RNA sequence: GCAAAAACA
């Protein structure tokens, strides 16, 4: 098949060239996972506006489904670098994908739309009230999920064949079947890292430090920005 | 430490990771004992077929996702923590190989998995021979016989059996060596155990005094300070230009202008003049950068550096000594006052044109009225408008300085009114600006249209006649250098509007909470101290000279500013505390004020924060 | 300032956020940091004896003094021993569960924490390089140093990390190995103490400028155990300044007619005063209380041993003056207002037994001031964070609270905490207070923050930057510090500096081509309405648009495309989310690199969790890609074919 | 000239 062969050619060719890396320990990983050479930039956002006009601001992979001159414009440098304008010409003029590709990436953003617009507002309280902050479950979630569980929810989504029993067994099993269900058309090669973030979002219960007048339960606590403060108060029913 | 002889080198450069034998009490010896475990693993299984394939799978010390897979076919599932070490296909059960003392006692460890014993001199349980071949055992006994050998002459025997009665113990050692390196300065042990009983002495303390009056801070004496800010503030001024574009309106001033120097200053000689005509000329023809003209050189201060370095070397003399540096008390000028009035002056337009943002609840509703209306009252002033003149300026100046260019770079500053008017504040030149780090200062020469001179005001200004089609205004020109991060902060000086914005939603949702309905209209009485007096003022100039108050000092921040702000606090919450009727103490030597005066040198709009501290009452009843 | 101080209707304690600089630049640090290093370093020498004696403090080891000795007057560093023995029980007495969790800690999660966790610190001094080098690249050079001069392979745990650390010291001559650094036992050990000094930069609120010190390689995993154990304590403790506290006691009704008071305050030359061995000696009853093993005490009592021989570097030197010129001399070279410390100069290190330096010890000092609490006179509400706390007392008699707080700031100064007399004030009745920029009025505890929002992009990418602006835009109102009216304005600053930045305003490049090309604009970063509202800044930019109608199926697919050319931050992946943008360094970067994109593809597992998988990655990559093409479910000729070329 | 305990030019 082509993807072994592709994956075994990479694999000489990284203990071609690289042999001393290739002999260091595979925990080591969790090292040189983030080696770069750059130094970190204090303040990144300072940047941005000189970045943004330069010629060829983007970075992209080598394609032929974007022309290198469109209208007059030129697009690529023929890595690849890309025109600022290549976004929104793909906008107009690009490749598309599948409706459930589409539905997959929205997954928990969509929810979280649907959550604000499918909920009925109170009439806002005016007065003298005190936003206490206690630790909640900022987002719902598909499943109740307990914390030091959710990587071993995701081996069983992604990877269940690279487990252990013990993972297998401390894993939320329901929620394993919901997730596989909806991710499951972006469960691939590509897009692997962002189906894994999705499949976090949609089981995560963690807990950060939100206002409170009532106690919020979790479709709350992701709105408590508008909610409740100290001088008003807004009932959800 | 180095392999044993009996045990070959795969085993040892297999085991080499699989445990933390370093932070084991006899990781040596234990890594030993699995090595000689998996070695009687490999005899056992070596070549040996069932139906075709291998018949023992040596799981020890083999890669955990092989062993799923193994597992997955099969049928057979074993934990992580407890796997077998073998897998028989013959008898379709898993062993594990262990060694002991004797093997009496002996007994099956788990149901999961059947036990190999043995007891290190070679001969096996019962059961094992049961299983085992004549072959097998025999190699078995031909490995821990000459194992026992290297046992016993490296006199290792109770870590041996220590190892296997027992599990992995934990530790860490710190040697002679190290520990004589680590006792070099200081006086107890690596775990200190001086001799002391332990006690709480009881000292004696000074006493604590009450703040029975408020502090005054300290009015410094000295010349008044001169406006040492980047722009002009609220004497800044725009020409009407006929609608158009910046060129088009560049064009138009360049082409009906005559300019006669004024007012000269020797910081900013008249001589620059040329280089501001040169750049109007420049980018009315459609060039903003532009080649380097010879009062390019004092405008810029090019060269100026490996003058000064010259002319400091020539004149040499004395000795070396310590620099002593110092910073000129300078006291409160007049003009913050006449600054502050004159910033709050109304404006025909609005000056503040923020694009809204999506309405969907009635949360979203209240929020963009509030917005709204504070928009509405603070933006046909004239701090918003100077706030407008600083954002562009800033931004159009940052923009231009990324290049690292060789040549003079013009930024004009125009405004728009809502009728296509260009409103032409002045132009920003920037200098070659070979911009190395972040603080590196770029230069700059900074034209603006003055509304009124002051020599005092402005020394270092150079103040030119202007005319325009039949009317008279008047240009400055200074000379001045300003780094990367300064202009990006002053190109985000917008942020400048939200503490003022936060003190007028407060009071309005005070007013909200106080009657349960929200009125946008509301515009009550503030009482305040002024002129020494409490008198009131409505809620809308309140926010208005808060504005301007925080305008002046955004564009006057620097150590002085912040260390006054942030030792003011204690002051601030002090007077709180008195007007509540309430008592506040300090310790011994407390001098609150003195923390406040060190910062109080020669920054303008802290000494008229302190003035205006000054004027309060220092007594509450 | 007589204007922000109303007198109706609004009080000073909410205008006293308006005493701040927010949208004003940050003061900048300039030249040379010796000075203030050499100040802060003799501080603590000079502050040791009631009447100065520089001289006799400098050949003190460890900061042990008479309660005689101790100053009431002035600042006192220094500690006394049997003081810090007793608070130090009596800290481990009151707080029994919070040592229960250090001792589970310490037996259970302390073995399990893994050296790489080095890699995620801030920028380190290297001591092969003689350069400073990010933290991956500092830990990746002293793991081979290790593994060079040890003949073995470090373990991926912590304690293996440390306890090669403490081999290697041991060794007569260590080398690195074409290029061949040569150390000795002396060298390495002075690598070892050396603290790099810098600047604290972006620093609001001081007139003078700080600087901060930075331990070595071969001592942060020592460091990062201690500082992880004080952690675990301090989140365990009523005490610390980490959760709320403050609002808690706000909230607390004491009585009807005690008297009750609040003190807020500061603390002056907080690490100028401190002294590694009382710190030492409070782990160690710590660590003994709890029968922990002698190896548990040494390796807790390492690193402050290696910080009472701390070689902090004295900067690029002093400033001179001849006539105009100015010139950079070492101390010593000439005479200078610090010529008592000339002879501790080691090269252009200073080694200074007693005080510490900021950034370094943060925790433990924390923990030193809360056992220096434990007493039986203070019974009152303590809550600290470093140099800040707060005290809240509830007496039944003025004097009672004047003894009380005098006894405070006493037993503060037991140890050497030294709170300042000027920026520490008591309020008769309790309700008005301040602490760690939480400003307090009666039922009221508003955080005020330090640095206002940004108000710009990140940087990275339009859908990252709205989410990140956005997120930050709701943690600040979700603080308090700001509110619908101040949020919403926020958000149309953002927005106009978030088009500015990306050619959404005006007439620009970008604007001209969607033009020309007839490309509508239908995102914010495009030029388009923004969508986002008050109540929807959590939501998602490409949703919210496909629900309100705004972006149609067709375009959806054509941007969420995962083939496209171009792709917390919970924003989907997009064309729109793309990416902008040392001689021996930038080679083994790239082979990393793709040692790493190898990895995440045979193994999907690492994406979820950690390595872990004991071996080497060569061995590991093989087994994992024989196991995979073994499962493709292909015939057994093609399988055989493929490993035929595996190798 | 910018700056503020010393850098930029």
């Amino acid at each position: 098949e082509c993807t072994l062969r592709a994956l075994v050619e990479e694999y000489n060719g990284a203990c071609k060239e690289a042999p001393k890396e290739m002999s260091k320990q595979f925990t080591d990983y969790n090292t040189f996972k983030r080696y770069t050479t750059s130094k970190k930039d204090h303040a990144p956002q300072m940047r941005l506006v000189y970045s943004v006009r330069k010629p060829w601001p983007i970075s992209m992979t080598p394609s032929k489904e974007i022309p290198l001159v469109f209208n007059g414009t030129k697009l690529k440098d023929t890595r690849t670098r890309a025109n600022i304008v290549v976004p929104d010409y793909w906008s107009k003029y690009g490749s598309q994908t599948s409706l459930e590709v589409v539905n997959a990436i929205l997954y928990a953003e969509d929810l979280k739309v649907q959550r604000f617009f499918s909920t009925e507002w109170g009439e806002i309280r005016y007065g003298r009230m005190l936003p206490f902050r206690k630790p909640v479950q900022a987002c719902p979630t598909i499943e109740e999920v307990n914390p030091a569980s959710i990587p071993h929810t995701l081996l069983q989504v992604f990877c269940p064949q690279y487990t252990t029993l013990d993972s297998k067994r401390k894993a939320h099993m329901g929620a394993v079947e919901k997730l596989k269900r909806v991710m499951e058309p972006i469960c691939k090669v590509q897009t692997q890292e962002s189906a894994v973030h999705i499949a976090r979002s949609l089981i995560d219960s963690n807990k950060k430090w939100l206002p409170t007048v009532v106690d919020h339960t979790p479709r709350t606590a992701e709105m408590a920005h508008f909610l409740c403060s100290k001088y008003h108060y807004v009932h959800t029913n | 430490t180095d392999r044993p002889d009996h045990i070959d080198s795969r085993v040892w450069e297999l085991s080499e990771t699989q445990e933390d034998w370093i932070t084991q009490v006899h990781g040596h010896v234990r890594r030993v004992v699995e090595c000689w475990k998996y070695t009687i693993c490999c005899l056992i299984s070596n070549m040996h077929t069932h139906r075709g394939a291998p018949q023992y799978d040596v799981f020890k010390w083999q890669d955990r996702s092989t062993i799923e897979w193994i597992c997955s076919k099969k049928k057979v599932q074993y934990p992580e923590r407890d796997t077998p070490d073998l897998y028989d296909n013959e008898r379709a059960v898993a062993y594990k190989v262990l060694l002991v003392s004797d093997l009496s006692d002996h007994s099956p460890t788990s149901g999961i998995y059947h036990d190999l014993a043995f007891n290190l001199e070679g001969e096996a349980e019962e059961s094992c021979a049961l299983v085992l071949r004549g072959s097998q055992l025999q190699d078995i006994k031909g490995f821990l016989c000459r194992a026992l050998e290297w046992v016993v002459s490296n006199n290792l025997t109770q870590e041996v059996v220590e190892t296997i009665s027992g599990e992995a113990k934990l530790q860490f050692s710190v040697g002679t060596t190290f520990r004589t390196l680590l006792k070099r300065d200081t006086d107890w042990d690596v775990i200190p155990t001086p001799r002391v009983e332990p006690n709480v002495p009881r000292i004696e303390g000074r006493r604590w005094t009450q703040m029975k009056k408020l502090p005054l801070l300290k009015e410094k004496e000295g010349p008044p300070s001169p406006w040492r800010a980047l722009l002009l503030g609220a004497d800044s001024e725009y020409i009407v230009c006929p609608p158009g574009t910046d060129q088009e309106a560049i064009s138009w001033i360049h082409s009906q202008s005559e300019i006669e120097c004024i007012r000269e200053s020797k910081s900013t000689p008249a001589s620059v003049i040329t280089c501001l005509t040169s750049s109007l000329q420049s980018f009315a023809e459609g060039n903003p950068v532009r080649s380097r003209i010879h009062e390019d050189i004092i405008a810029f201060g090019i060269n100026k550096k490996q003058e000064k370095k010259q002319s400091a070397s020539s004149s040499a003399s004395g000795e070396w000594k310590r620099a002593e540096y110092q910073v000129e008390e300078m006291s409160l000028p007049p003009w913050v006052e006449e600054e502050m009035v004159l910033l709050r002056s109304d404006q025909e337009d609005n000056w503040i044109e923020l694009e809204k943002n999506a309405i969907y609840t009635e949360v979203d509703g209240v929020a963009e009225g509030l917005v709204d209306k504070y928009i509405e009252i603070v933006g046909r002033t004239k701090v918003a408008s100077v706030i407008e003149k600083w954002q562009i300026a800033a931004t159009r100046t940052f923009s231009q300085l990324h290049t690292d260019r060789s040549r003079i770079t013009a930024c004009p500053i125009i405004t728009r009114d809502p009728s296509g008017n260009c409103q032409f504040w002045g132009m920003v030149l920037l200098g070659p600006h070979h911009v190395k780090r972040d603080t590196d200062n770029a230069p700059l020469l900074i034209a603006e249209i003055m509304g009124e001179d002051t020599e005092e005001k402005y020394p270092k200004h150079s103040v030119f006649s202007l005319k325009v089609e039949e009317k008279q205004f008047l240009l400055s020109l200074k000379i001045t250098s300003f780094s990367r991060n300064k202009l990006y902060t002053f190109s985000n000086i917008r942020r400048v509007l939200i503490q003022p914005a936060s003190i007028y939603s407060q009071v309005v949702l005070s007013r909200a909470a106080e009657n349960n309905s929200l009125n946008l209209e509301v515009n009550p009485e503030i009482q305040l101290y002024l002129e020494g007096a409490q008198r009131g003022m409505t809620l809308y100039q309140w926010v208005r000279m808060i504005l301007c108050l925080e305008f002046l000092m955004a564009i006057y921040n620097n150590p002085q500013m912040e260390g006054f702000l942030a030792n003011m606090r204690r002051l601030h919450m002090s007077r709180h505390a008195m007007m509540e009727r309430r008592q506040v103490f300090l310790p011994f030597g407390s001098r609150p004020e003195d923390k406040v005066n060190e910062c109080i040198i020669n920054n303008p709009i802290v000494a008229y924060l302190a003035k205006g501290w000054n004027s309060m009452p220092n007594v509450y009843y | 300032m007589n204007l922000f101080t109303p007198l109706s209707e609004i009080n000073p304690t909410t205008t006293q956020e308006l005493l701040y600089a927010y949208t004003g630049p940050a003061p900048v640090a300039y030249g040379t940091r010796t000075r203030a290093v050499l100040e802060n370093i003799i501080r603590p020498y000079q502050y040791f004896y009631k009447e100065p004696n520089v001289q006799r403090a400098l050949d003190i080891k460890t900061g042990c003094k008479e309660p005689e000795d101790i100053n009431v007057e002035g600042p006192s560093s220094g500690f006394h021993t049997a003081s810090v023995l007793k608070l130090a029980d009596n800290f481990f007495r009151k707080y029994r569960p919070a040592m229960e969790k250090l001792k589970y800690w310490i037996l259970v999660k302390l073995p399990k924490l893994k050296y790489a966790e080095l890699s995620k610190g801030r920028q380190t001094y290297s001591f092969i390089h003689k350069r400073n080098l990010p933290a991956p690249i500092a830990l990746e050079e002293t793991v081979e140093f290790l593994e060079q001069n040890l003949r073995r392979k470090i373990g991926p745990t912590l304690l293996s990390y440390c306890q090669a650390i403490a081999d290697v010291m041991e060794l007569d001559e260590t080398t690195y190995e074409t290029y061949t650094i040569k150390f000795s036992r002396e060298e390495l050990w002075d690598q070892m103490r050396t603290l790099n000094t810098m600047w604290k930069h972006l620093e609001r609120g001081r007139l003078n400028r700080r600087t901060i010190a930075t331990p070595s390689m071969l001592i942060r995993g020592f460091v990062k155990i201690v500082e992880d154990a004080a952690k675990e304590i301090l989140e365990n403790v009523p005490t610390s300044g980490v959760p709320e506290k403050l609002a808690k006691l706000a909230s607390k009704q004491t009585f009807h007619t005690a008297v009750t008071g609040e003190l807020s305050g500061d603390q002056e030359k907080f690490n100028e005063c401190l002294d590694p061995d009382a710190m030492r000696l409070m782990w160690t009853v710590f660590l003994r209380k709890l029968g922990c093993p002698d190896w548990i005490m040494e390796l807790f009592n390492i690193p402050f041993m290696v910080f009472k021989s701390k070689l902090a570097d004295m900067g690029e030197g002093l400033v001179y003056t001849k006539g105009k010129l100015t010139d950079r001399k070492p101390l010593g070279e000439m005479p200078s207002e610090f010529d008592d410390l000339v002879r501790n100069v080691v090269g252009n290190s200073i080694s200074c037994r007693l005080g510490m330096f900021m950034g370094m010890y943060n925790l433990t000092s924390t923990l030193l001031a809360l056992i220096s609490i434990e007493r039986e006179e203070l019974t009152g509400s303590h809550v600290e964070s470093s140099d800040d706390f707060i005290h809240f007392f509830n007496c039944k008699t003025h004097e009672e609270m004047f003894k009380q707080a005098e006894t405070l700031r006493l037993t503060l100064k037991l140890v050497g905490i030294n709170m300042s007399p000027s920026k520490c004030i008591l309020i008769s009745p309790a309700g008005i207070g301040e602490f760690n920029s939480k400003f307090h009025h009666r039922d009221f505890v508003g955080n005020v923050a330090t640095e206002l929002p940004a108000l710009v992009p990140n940087g990275t990418n339009p859908m990252t930057d709205l989410a990140m602006g956005l997120n930050v835009i709701k943690h600040s109102v979700n603080t308090g510090q700001m509110n619908l009216c101040t949020g919403a304005l926020a958000m149309r600053i953002f927005n106009h500096a978030y088009k500015y930045a990306y050619m959404a305003l005006g007439v620009t490049r970008r604007t001209r081509f969607m033009e020309e090309n007839a490309i509508t604009p239908l995102l914010t970063n495009q030029g388009a309405s923004p969508v986002h509202s008050f109540s929807t800044m959590h939501l998602d930019e490409v949703a919210l648009r496909r629900h309100l109608g705004l972006l149609d199926e067709e375009t959806l697919r054509r941007i969420l495309n995962p083939n496209n050319p171009v792709t917390e931050d919970y924003s989907v992946p997009s064309c729109f989310k793309y990416t902008l943008s040392h001689k021996a360094l930038l080679n083994k970067e790239e082979r990393y690199q793709r040692v790493t994109s190898i990895i995440n593809k045979l193994f999907p597992e690492v994406l979820i969790q950690e390595a872990s998988a004991p071996g080497t990655v060569r061995e590991s990559l093989k087994r994992r890609l024989e196991l995979v093409v073994e499962r493709s479910d292909l015939d057994e000729e093609r399988k055989k074919r493929i490993l035929s070329r595996i190798f």
